[PDB]
């Protein structure tokens, strides 16, 4: 693949939590993702993995779904058990189960606590899938946003907030990230969450529309 | 303790509570039917003679 | 029946389990999976009677 660097441009602000909060300024510490941080592009043609660094921040802008079903194992091979969370248009399996995979692993189309299967019905169905994956306390958390673009050039000069999924408990040390290709050209960019504290401003409708990360410049910790 | 009504909030469809400044239960959702209300108590105030 | 773990590498994050046993070595002599000198095997039973 080709590996780039992009200037996030104050993208990926989520919901803290699942309360209803209007024309207030509310101030949370959560993982989040600095504001104009050095994020990383990736244009896929050829593909080892990547460093889980506590938070992963998707936002392929592309169609289809070559990039689907990225796994969360620790080591995918024998001894210590390797983790899958493949996800696809017919059904998502949640399992641990050990298994075997390659140094370049991937989804071939030509133990411990197996099953767990979920039916992801939302996920069933300016394709802009901006998608945070976070790890704490052992639960999974997915936050989604479907956003168009006028022209798919760079990550535009907007806002956008994410609401939360699932949660799936699984408690395990998870270290490194990995998609997978079902194989028988693609543009995705690839950020890392860190405990960050931000200023939420909520509208009279209950979204948030404007935020300040306090440790971004001395202007912004004077704001907060 | 408080009255309940039907309000116009628009709870998005994984919020449930309803937070205020100094952290009460400003609304809740019925956790039979899908419903939204509203928690405000009723009537108080001061007396003189 | 029932065994012990004496140490590991480092501490243990909460609500961790530990799954894999190896050999560990306090020195640079390597054990090549013989716990010989300075060698120790992590798992020690309870002996409980
Ligand atoms: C991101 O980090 C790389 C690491 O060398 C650097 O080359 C690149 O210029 C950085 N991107 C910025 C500052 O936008
Ligand atoms: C568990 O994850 C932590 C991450 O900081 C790492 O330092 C540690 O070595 C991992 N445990 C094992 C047994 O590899
Ligand atoms: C809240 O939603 C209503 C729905 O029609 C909309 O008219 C109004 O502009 C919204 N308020 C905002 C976006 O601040
Ligand atoms: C519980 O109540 C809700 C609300 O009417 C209903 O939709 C649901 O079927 C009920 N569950 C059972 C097991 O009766």
């Amino acid at each position: 693949r080709t590996q780039s660097y992009t200037n996030s441009f104050t993208r990926g602000v989520y919901y803290p939590d699942k309360v209803f909060r209007s024309s207030v300024l509310h101030s949370t510490h959560d993982l989040f993702l600095p504001f104009f941080s050095n994020v990383t592009w990736f244009h896929a043609i050829h593909n080892p993995a990547l460093p889980f660094n506590d938070g992963v921040y998707f936002a392929s802008t592309e169609k289809s779904n070559i990039i689907r079903g990225w796994i969360f194992g620790t080591t995918l091979d024998s001894k210590t058990q390797s983790l899958l969370i493949v996800n696809n248009a017919t059904n998502v399996v949640i399992k641990v189960c050990e298994f075997q995979f390659c140094n370049d692993p991937f989804l071939d189309v030509y133990a411990n606590n197996c099953t767990f299967e979920y039916v992801s019905q939302p996920f069933l169905m300016k394709n802009l899938r901006e998608f945070v994956f976070k790890n704490i306390d052992g639960y999974f958390k997915i936050y989604s946003k479907h956003t168009p673009i006028n022209l798919e050039r760079d990550l535009p000069q907007g806002f956008s907030a994410l609401e939360p999924l699932v949660d799936l408990p699984i408690g395990i040390n998870i270290t490194r990230f990995q998609t997978l290709l079902a194989l028988h050209a693609a543009a995705y960019y690839v950020g890392y969450l860190q405990p960050r504290t931000f200023l939420l401003k909520y509208n009279e409708n209950g979204t948030i529309t404007d935020a300040v990360d306090c440790a971004l410049d001395p202007l912004s910790e004077t704001k907060c | 303790t408080g009255v309940l009504t039907e309000s116009n909030k628009k709870f998005l469809p994984f919020q449930q509570f309803g937070r205020d400044i100094a952290d009460t239960t400003d609304a809740v959702r019925d956790p039979q039917t899908l419903e939204i209300l509203d928690i405000t108590p009723c009537s108080f105030g001061g007396v003189s003679v | 029946n029932y065994l012990y773990r004496l140490l590991r590498k480092s501490k243990l994050k909460p609500f961790e389990r530990d799954i894999s046993t190896e050999i560990y070595q306090a020195g640079n002599k390597p054990c090549n999976g013989v716990a010989g000198p300075n060698c120790y095997s992590p798992l020690q039973s309870y002996g409980f009677r």
